[PDB]
């Protein structure tokens, strides 16, 4: 904007940070007085009284509060006094809240009254809630104070059924905590980096409530991380317009107002402040300011001012001193009672035989610590988090008690135990920070905790507190605890930190968005109310009223310095920010700017492990570091011996940081007390600084480097170096026999060949045979195995497997272990592909599949490398070599069909007035490719192949072909078979106006319904169906003859054959060619696809001549099309992402500014961002409404039909877009407004690239992955997507060319190269599906042997390719003998797993014949293992309940995706069942559908869209049923065929067996069921049988309502059955005995089955069944289609003699309330 | 006089500016040279890769002398040249004049179908003479191992020069090889050492294909600081894996484990 300034951002710094002294005087209260002592002064401020009662303040009993929230509360009788006047704002307001408190009037349980006022927003009726509704995030400054609150908030709330936990150490997977979790417990540092790693994986968008706690953190160096969580938190609800409460529990400090402001408290609400007087103890506070300046006289003063002051409390009161180490806690502990030995006072503190000298010394002779049992019998103790945990207890347990009279500890305790003491001595404010390398002062924190202690409110009257420090210091301490140290921001220092942090989140674009997120920062508000102390003076701010300009210098200043360091990309005019890789990585592991500044400029691939220390000793979060001259000599002692030398000279603080990082992993400790500090703050920050020079080398590809990184990852977290044996690794094994190991010299992979008794014999020891070969198994160890697949010549696809060779133990391995897959080249320099690999505790013993893809060149390497190492674990590789020795390579393809320079054909060809009636309306003539291929397929009945782009008019080709169909006989059958069902509903559009509305033929589609398929493929002369689809039908061939009378057969997009439902394709072609030349003459199959590198081969396959081939190429496109592959080097997804954003835009004005355009995004969240993105980076260049090429007014008509909230928004500016969530509706008006020029840009997702009926000039695909809800990684985008989602950009008769731009990660750039620009070589995977179509054949008698099986092979796509590249098939020739071997046992092991499952019957190693349960799996196109299970689980006793149980688990349903942020909409749903369930287990996707299959029949309607999840589980429910009714009623079991029978027309209308039968008529109510009351209305044969004029005056619905309830009437299943018994005289016990039954009708034939809740329309199906009673004796059933009048004959056997009453059934599979039930009585003779 | 003065020893080892050296050596990969023609054309020309050179440059030291055995083929037709296909490393270790390596020759299924071609070592400084160690350690090889011909194996040096690496190839002569495998003096001028006992032969450095590493099964190659656990009798087996730099944490245990001794 207007002229900038840069400013020095460390010149406005305060230095002092929590140190810093905003106010100038101290006002002290009334009585205060100052002593003059021995060259120290002394400050006494005597305790203040409580103000009086005022207003209406009445302690407010538990009784009194809400009843929820009174659970919370157990074991407090009263509120106290400031959480009584806080109650109400706090439970019945959701304002957000600033409590100011002196520490310990009781904040804590405010807090906790607002935690209990969320989780009672989310409660359920059961007791037991929703848990998965909600998050809080309890926010504490101390690590001791987290772990503190956890178990005290698990406890308080345990009654509610919430899990509080604080979260793990370093969880980039094991994250199962917050999911888990509804309270979290965290510090501001650890919230910060969580959020900052912005993946919306995440659970962070489900929090509620922030609450910060000890808020007045600010004023300390790390306030500038509360600012950064608030205003991200702040400014994130207008992003969203979603409230999220904010809860701030601060000290007695001035400036409360700003930050009240600052978190959006309303001071006329949710502010409450409190002055010390609000103390529950009165505080008697002392302080004494030593004014010696010699370091040796002033440490024995104050070491005679603790004695001085400890005696006048020593008998009477407990004295609490503090010191800052852990080793001067003993040293001041001995010195205190050494010294009274002298002046013989130590009888005073016990009163020698009493009742606690007793219980002193005899805990002091089982205390287990010297330095404790020194002191205890005397009544001193020490305390420190560096000793023993249950003796700190023993320490605390005495305390408390009365019994220690003198207890010497550090802050540890003051923060994680609440240990009152009367008096509390402050022995020093002096601390050493390793981070600023010198001594310096207490935080203002420690001190506020510290005195805090100071006062017991049980039995103690008042507390006295004594704080002694040095007298310069006297001004400070006194405003502190007297309520007069205003709270300032220390953020300009982080500035530059944080603001990158916000433009890896992506919150912050441009510096205008800086400035706003600037406005939300705590220093914003300070910097408003008091620009004095933030350098900004009153020549500045009435000239630049809401600091508008200075928030913009300081941003500008920031931003220079990040662009500086290469962390950001700074455009100084257009203020816009360009996210980095380096940025990111800076931002997600915690790093400052200048560091990894320092990372770009010297880390190299060829780095040493000698510079590669020093490049982490110049890391900038170690810039204060010296070398002290007290500890170069120690130093140097060390340098002499490390073992990665140091260049570097010892003064140097490069070299003292080097030395102590690998004395660290060595374990030496040093003597030096500041170097022992130094190392541990050097090595506490060294974990993430490894980690991140981990991924900056990983993600660049530099092998050596990588290796070296990660094992000092481990070299550091592990604490020992890789030469080590390691099995130290191991805790509890002892160090004992691990250098046992290590001195006698022998590599570690020599053990795994011994056993118990032989490894002891080699390290000398009979002793622990079993042990040392326990926990070498126990070692993780993998074994690696390839199968070497070649693509091309020039791209090898690799699956690796992954077998686990060692044993679990959760005592040693946890829930998981990480390794990393490194594929390496031969030198071991750079690595061609690596991702993460996860072994979950639960697959511990399975093997483990990867598959990948890696170039090669063709003069062929040696070989490649793969490694597995570990992430945590040190010596932990497993190598294998993949040799390319015996690599068979395929063929380069042929080259293409050479489109030849002919005469564009005009319509006129076709030489037919009806056919050119057709086409003569769109085009002048056909393109190149069609006038080709005309003479071929509109003159000829040869067998015809078409390789083309897409966009080449292949649709027309097939036309042509369907054409010539109608010419040689009016009366053609052709089908049309294309894979896609989005395609299939949009080629019957087209031809449907083609061939039946112009010229009066029948065009039918498929639905997937038997009743109806085999129906519309009769009566139809162009049948469109998809591959599954037609695959149901073509298998009964011989016996149907509409199967095998097809006159042509097309099949559309055949180069799906290579992808994943690509066998069913292969099968139903393949099989096309068998019957063809079985039957009389042949079938004409017409065979389109996209430009395939082996099309010869599919010609060859489907029997098309040489010179009817035509394979042409990408490069003869009838459009030309201009491709551009954008790489991007972000690894992070969201990351990468928010880097394409701006290019996309910027695609656009560069290659489409007027014509329209199609963004493709990987997910529907994504389709409205990115379209707001492209809507405001329009409007930043002041360009809006550009993408509108229609009048505003003229959208209204359109615009108001929508239900969307931006879509409206963003097709007012121009632009839409497309995903599934949107209604079809509005996706038809969106699509409409698109085409007619209206709106320029759409924003399309993935899912939707096959069902979309819009064409753009150019096409943009922003990334090329998904994600899978399932497995929880990222998808690449399947090749046959990209081929269609590149094919939307050509306008044939609009645009001169068409362009792509496809954005990418850097990875894939290359594979897209070869896969685009040449044409696409296709494979076969039929031998891993050939179980479901083997058994097929076997039913239909066509495979009647194993010879039979192999020759039904040979007419497969899957065998010729064997020879082509064998291999891609694990063949090692392409010999004949080596082709037999093959399919030899790829057919041994089909038909023994068959055989298995007892589908089929293998009798003398060679004859196979079907069985009963394959003759029904293959009948319904059922899976062979989901009917196995179908024999299992069902029984004679089977009912409603044990059928839906049994279906769900079917394997048709292992593949619809999972929701668990739905898992306690299941959870109740699991209940809103009226039918009971056992099993727990709710992600399981065959339970997820249980519910759901009840979920249809309760109709409870609206799922978002998991409705559409319902509609294609019915698509398979139907075939599911009839399975088992099948299998039932052959075992002959009455009861659960008749009830599966009934579910099939519960399934069909959405019911159940109790509701009355009438809630099939439209617009019937579940409650006038009971209008019917006692009227004698339950069945619908009684609403016809009232009169016209009386039926209407009872359902109370419109006239436009009862011409549905009169549709259904007239359709329903009216019918007259007649049965007969044939010769019912003379019958014999085992003759032939026959019932026949005919069904006449009453006229019907009216439409399909009236279903509204049903996707399909299906036919009324029928079974006529014969029983006995419920003997559960099934005699005879037969399955019958009735039109009209029908007959049915039932056979069976007579049993033995006497007099049976028989039972005849007439059930249905759609309507319920027509299954009729006829008596009878045979008399056997 | 004295008695005035307190001076306190400091430790300064051997290998810590040489390691420190070593991890520079990769910059000398990118100027590499080979010698021409001084009556060297032999009747076989023998070509070596720089992927495998160049990797065997940065893996050495600059005054302990690394060696590994030649492996290789010859193009299609043509008997004439020898392709270097395989450098083996092998359990060893050296000094300034002359290798260690153990008596047995590198035996694995890779390398049957290949020839050996020699050997290959680092020389600390270029010399116009092949080394007497080198005439000596040849033609001892050739006489326990009748799979090295006397004209088919050869000697290739790689001088250390400042800022580059020259490479000479040497061959021995019929006498060269009967003096050889009699010498028992490691001098630098041993007796019946003749400029007649060996031949040069010639060198060519290529991209078109790339060579490969075989490394021991288990323990690594260099023995330099393990010197004591090293036998000219000890067996071995090799694994088709890349070789780890002279200096790496594996080839020197007991620098990481003294130093973390208390
Ligand atoms: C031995 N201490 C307790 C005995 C019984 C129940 C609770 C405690 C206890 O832990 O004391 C806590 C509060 O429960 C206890 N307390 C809180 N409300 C009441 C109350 N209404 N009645 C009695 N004690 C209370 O005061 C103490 C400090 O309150 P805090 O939250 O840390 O204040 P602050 O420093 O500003 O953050
Ligand atoms: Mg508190
Ligand atoms: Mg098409």
């Amino acid at each position: 904007l207007a002229p900038r300034q840069v400013l020095d951002l460390e010149d406005l710094v305060f230095t002092q940070g929590s140190h810093f002294m905003a106010n100038k005087r101290c006002q002290l209260p009334d009585g205060s007085f100052r002593r003059q002592r021995k060259g120290y002064e002394e400050v006494h401020v005597p305790a203040l009284k409580p103000k009086p009662f005022g207003s209406e303040e009445q302690l407010l009993p538990v009784e009194k509060l809400p009843k929820y929230a009174q659970a919370g509360f157990e074991g407090f009788k009263t509120l106290n006094r400031i959480q009584s006047k806080l109650y109400r704002a706090a439970l019945e307001t959701d304002e957000n809240l600033l409590l100011c408190a002196p520490t310990g009037a009781g904040k804590t349980n405010v807090a906790l009254m607002c935690m209990l006022r969320e989780i009672g927003k989310h409660i359920n009726m059961d007791g037991t809630i929703n848990v998965d509704d909600f998050k809080i995030i309890y926010i504490a400054p101390m690590r001791s104070l987290v772990q503190e609150m956890v178990g005290s908030f698990g406890k308080r709330l345990a009654t509610y059924g919430i899990t509080v936990a604080e979260l793990t150490g370093d969880h980039q997977l094991c994250k199962e905590e917050i999911s888990a979790t509804q309270i979290i417990v965290c510090t501001p540092e650890k919230w910060d980096i969580i959020t900052r790693k912005g993946g919306e994986r995440t659970y962070t968008q489900l929090v509620r409530l922030i609450i910060l706690d000890e808020i007045h953190l600010l004023h300390d160096d790390r306030g500038p991380v509360l600012e950064a969580l608030v205003a991200r938190a702040i400014r994130n609800i207008e992003m969203t317009q979603e409230d999220v409460r904010l809860i701030g529990l601060s000290a007695t400090l001035p400036n409360y107002e700003d930050v009240a402001t600052f978190l959006r408290v309303d001071p006329a609400k949710g502010l409450f402040y409190f002055d010390n007087s609000f103390r529950p103890v009165p505080l008697e506070q002392t302080y004494v300011g030593i004014t010696e300046k010699k370091a040796i006289k002033r440490f024995q003063i104050m070491n005679e001012i603790v004695y001085e002051k400890i005696m006048e409390h020593a008998g009477k009161n407990q004295v609490l001193v503090f010191v800052h180490s852990r080793k001067e806690t003993g040293k001041t502990a001995r010195a205190i009672r050494d010294m009274c030995l002298e002046k013989d006072t130590l009888g005073l503190f016990l009163r020698e035989g009493s009742a606690s000298t007793e219980v002193l010394r005899t805990e002091a002779e089982q205390c287990k610590n010297l330095e404790l049992k020194d002191l205890l019998p005397y009544g001193f103790a020490i305390h420190h988090a560096g000793m023993t945990r249950v003796d700190r207890t023993l320490v605390e347990d005495l305390f408390a008690d009365k019994h220690i009279q003198v207890l010497v500890s550090t802050a540890t305790l003051a923060w994680g135990v609440n240990l009152p003491a009367h008096t509390v001595i402050i022995k020093g404010t002096q601390v050493y920070s390793p981070e600023k390398g010198r001594w310096t002062e207490l935080g203002a924190l420690d001190i506020l905790q510290m005195l805090g202690r100071a006062g017991r409110p049980q039995y103690d009257t008042k507390g006295e507190g004594i704080l002694i420090t040095s007298h310069g210091e006297l001004q400070y301490y006194l405003s502190l605890l007297n309520q007069q140290l205003p709270i300032e921001s220390q953020m300009v220092s982080k500035l530059p930190d944080m603001l990158n942090a916000e433009i890896v989140l992506g919150n912050v674009q441009n510096a205008k968005d800086a400035v706003n997120w600037l406005g939300y920062a705590y220093l914003y508000i300070r910097m408003l109310r008091s620009p004095t102390l933030y350098g900004i003076s009153h020549d500045d701010l009435k000239g630049d009223p809401l600091l508008d300009q200075r928030r913009l210098d300081l941003v500008h200043t920031a931003a220079l310095m990040l662009d500086k360091n290469n962390l950001v990309k700074y455009d100084k005019k257009t203020g816009n920010f360009q996210v980095t890789e380096l940025g990111r990585i800076a931002s997600h592991y915690y790093i400052t700017n200048d560091t990894v500044q320092t990372y770009n400029q010297l880390l190299k691939p060829t780095l040493s492990e000698i510079e590669l220390f020093r490049v982490f000793s110049l890391s900038s979060e170690f810039k204060n570091i010296t070398v002290r001259e007290e500890e170069k000599l120690e130093l140097q002692k060390l340098l002499e011996r490390v073992p990665i030398p140091v260049k570097e000279s010892i003064e140097e603080p490069s070299a003292k940081i080097n030395v102590l990082l690998q004395a660290f992993i060595s374990q030496l400790k040093l003597e030096g007390f500041a170097l022992m500090a130094d190392m541990v703050y050097v090595t506490q920050s060294a974990g993430r600084l490894m980690r991140a020079i981990f991924e900056i080398v990983l993600n660049r590809g530099w092998a050596q480097l990588t290796d070296k990184t990660l094992n000092l990852c481990k070299m550091i977290d592990k604490r020992m170096w890789q030469s080590m044996c390691p099995l130290r690794q191991f805790r509890k094994l002892p160090e004992e026999v691990v250098k046992k190991i290590e001195k006698k010299n022998f590599p570690f992979e020599r053990l795994y060949d011994l056993n118990h008794n032989e490894i002891g014999e080699l390290i000398r020891m009979p002793k622990m045979g079993k042990t040392i070969h326990k926990y070498v198994h126990l070692f993780p160890k993998l074994e690696l195995s390839v199968h070497l697949q070649p693509i091309t010549r020039s791209t090898l696809k690799v699956e690796l497997t992954i077998t686990p060779d060692f044993q679990w133990d959760e005592k040693v391995h946890g829930s998981s272990e990480a390794f990393w897959i490194l594929v390496e080249d031969v030198d071991s320099e750079v690595i061609l592909h690596h991702e993460y690999f996860l072994l979950k505790a639960k697959y511990a013993q399975d093997e483990h599949l990867i598959t990948f893809f890696v170039p090669v060149f063709e003069p062929l390497p040696p070989q490649y490398f793969i490694r597995v190492v570990s992430d945590r674990w040190l010596s932990c590789e497993t190598q294998l070599p993949v040799s390319f020795r015996h690599l068979i390579l395929p063929e380069k393809y042929p080259p293409p069909t050479e489109l030849l320079d002919l005469q564009p054909l005009p319509v006129s060809a076709l030489r037919n007035s009806a056919f050119e009636s057709l086409y003569q309306d769109k085009f002048p003539f056909f393109n190149p490719i069609q006038t080709q291929v005309f003479n071929t397929v509109y003159n000829s009945d040869d067998n015809v192949f078409v390789g083309a782009p897409t966009g080449s008019g292949k649709t027309i080709c097939a036309e042509f072909a369907i054409l010539r169909m109608l010419l040689q006989s009016s009366e053609g059958r052709c089908v049309y078979i294309t894979p896609m069902e989005a395609l299939a509903e949009q080629v019957y559009m087209d031809w449907y106006e083609k061939f039946q509305d112009r010229l009066n033929k029948k065009v039918v589609l498929l639905t997937g319904e038997t009743s109806t398929d085999l129906k519309l493929l009769g009566k139809g002369n162009i049948i469109i169906s998809t591959p599954e689809k037609w695959d149901i039908l073509s298998r009964r061939w011989k016996q149907r003859k509409n199967v095998q009378n097809i006159n042509l057969f097309v099949v559309d997009e055949v180069h799906l054959i290579g992808g994943e439902n690509g066998p069913v394709l292969e099968v139903i072609c393949s099989r096309m060619r068998y019957i063809s030349s079985q039957i009389e003459r042949p079938i004409r199959i017409v065979a389109l696809s996209s430009s395939l590198s082996n099309a010869k081969d599919v010609a060859h396959w489907l029997g098309c001549s040489a010179t009817s081939t035509f394979n042409f190429h990408p490069n003869v496109r009838p459009v030309p099309l201009e491709l551009h592959i954008q790489g991007f080097n972000i690894s992070h997804t969201q990351t990468r992402l928010l880097s394409m954003a701006k290019p996309v835009y910027h695609a656009i004005t560069k290659h489409s500014p007027k014509k329209p355009v199609i963004v493709f995004v990987p997910s529907r969240k994504q389709t409205r961002l990115t379209a707001i993105d492209i809507l405001t980076t329009c409007a930043a260049d002041i360009q809006r409404q550009r993408f509108l090429h229609c009048t505003e007014k003229d959208l209204i008509p359109y615009l108001e039909k929508l239900s969307d909230s931006t879509l409206k928004e963003t097709l007012l500016n121009g632009v839409g877009y497309l995903h599934e969530g949107l209604s079809p509706m509005e996706r038809r008006l969106v699509e409409q407004l698109f085409s007619s020029g209206a709106i320029q840009v759409v924003v399309a997702s993935r899912s939707l690239c096959w069902g979309m009926n819009v064409a753009a000039h150019l096409v943009i695909i922003m990334d090329t992955q998904y994600y899978n809800g399932k497995i929880h990684a990222y998808v690449d985008y399947p090749i046959y997507d990209v081929l269609q989602m590149v094919g939307h950009a050509n306008r044939p008769l609009q645009d001169d060319e068409g362009r792509c731009v496809i954005m990418c990660q850097g990875s894939k750039k290359d594979f897209f190269k070869k896969f685009l620009y040449e044409p696409l070589p296709v494979e076969s995977h039929l031998d891993h599906c050939m179980h479901d179509h083997f058994n097929a054949e076997i039913v239909t008698k066509t495979i009647e042997n194993k010879q039979d099986a192999v020759d039904y092979l040979t007419w497969t796509f899957l065998y010729r390719r064997m020879t082509q590249n064998p291999n891609y098939y694990n063949l090692q020739g392409i010999s004949h003998r080596h082709l037999s071997d093959h399919l030899s046992e790829l057919v041994e092991q089909t038909l023994s797993d068959l055989e298995q499952s007892k589908c089929i019957s293998i009798e003398d190693e060679m004859d196979v014949a079907p069985l009963n349960l394959g003759m029904i799996a293959a009948y319904y196109y059922i899976n062979y293992t989901t009917i196995e299970l179908f024999s299992m689980s069902l029984n004679a006793k089977t009912k409603v309940r044990g059928l839906i149980e049994i279906i769900s688990n079917a394997a048709e349903y292992e593949n619809i995706p999972i929701r668990h942020h739905e898992d306690n909409l299941l959870r109740q749903l699991a209940q809103k069942v009226p039918h009971k369930l056992n099993n727990p287990k709710f992600n399981d996707p065959h339970v997820k559908t249980n519910l759901l299959l009840q979920a249809h029949l309760s109709r409870m309607q609206l799922s978002a869209e998991l409705q559409s999840d319902t509609e294609e589980i019915l698509s398979k429910a139907i075939r599911l049923i009839q399975a088992c009714v099948d299998v039932l009623s052959s075992n002959g079991w009455l009861s659960p065929a008749l009830a599966a029978m009934e579910l099939a027309q519960m399934v069909t209308q959405a019911m159940w067996s109790k509701d009355s039968y009438l809630k099939q008529l439209p617009h019937f109510t579940s409650e006038h069921i009971k209008r019917c009351t006692d009227k004698g209305v339950e069945s619908v044969f009684d609403i016809m049988e009232m009169e016209d004029e009386e039926r209407n005056a009872l359902l109370q619905l419109t006239d436009s309502q009862i011409a549905d309830v009169a549709r259904f009437c007239n359709r329903y299943p009216n019918i007259e059955l007649s049965y007969e018994v044939v010769d019912k005289d003379s019958i014999r016990s085992g003759g032939p005995v026959v019932v026949l039954v005919q069904l006449e009708r009453e006229e019907e034939v009216t439409g399909p089955v009236i279903a509204p809740l049903f996707p399909q329309k299906r036919e009324e199906g029928w079974w006529v069944v014969i029983g006995d009673a419920k003997s559960n004796s099934l005699i005879s059933i037969k399955r019958l289609t009735l039109q009209q009048k029908a007959k049915v004959k039932l056979d069976f056997v007579a049993p033995a003699t006497g007099a049976h009453n028989y039972t005849l059934y007439f059930m249905s599979d759609a309507y319920m309330g027509c299954d009729q039930e006829y008596k009878f009585s045979v008399d056997v003779k | 006089p004295l008695g005035s003065m307190t001076q306190t020893f400091s430790s300064k080892t051997e290998w810590r500016v040489r390691a420190i050296s070593a991890a520079n050596l990769h910059l000398r990969t990118n100027h590499i040279y080979v010698s021409s023609d001084d009556i060297k054309e032999t009747g076989y020309t023998y070509i070596l890769p720089k992927n495998v050179l160049k990797k065997f440059i940065c893996i050495s030291d600059l005054r302990a002398q690394i060696a590994g055995y030649l492996y290789g083929v010859s193009p299609p037709d043509n008997p004439q040249v020898k392709e270097i296909r395989c450098i083996v490393m092998v359990p060893q270790w050296g000094t300034h004049q002359t290798v260690h390596l153990p008596g047995q020759l590198p035996q694995h299924e890779y390398l049957k179908e290949m020839e050996p071609l020699g050997w290959i070592h680092t020389q600390p400084n270029e010399s116009p003479q092949l080394s007497p160690q080198d005439v000596t350690t040849h033609a001892k090889i050739m006489a326990d191992n009748p799979s090295w011909d006397g004209e088919k194996t050869i000697i290739i040096t790689c001088s250390f020069t400042p800022g580059s690496c020259t490479l000479t190839a040497y061959k021995l002569t019929p006498s060269g090889y009967e003096w050889g495998r009699q010498n028992t003096d490691k001098g630098n001028n041993p007796k019946g050492y003749l400029p007649s006992h060996y031949e040069r032969v010639q060198m060519l450095l290529s991209d078109r294909f790339l060579g490969f590493f075989m490394v021991p099964a288990q323990s690594s190659w260099n023995y330099n600081f393990m010197g004591v656990r090293h036998d000219p009798n000890m067996k071995y087996e090799l694994q088709l894996a890349n070789p780890k730099e002279f200096y790496h944490e594996v080839h020197r245990p007991s620098h990481f484990l003294n130093f973390a001794l208390l």
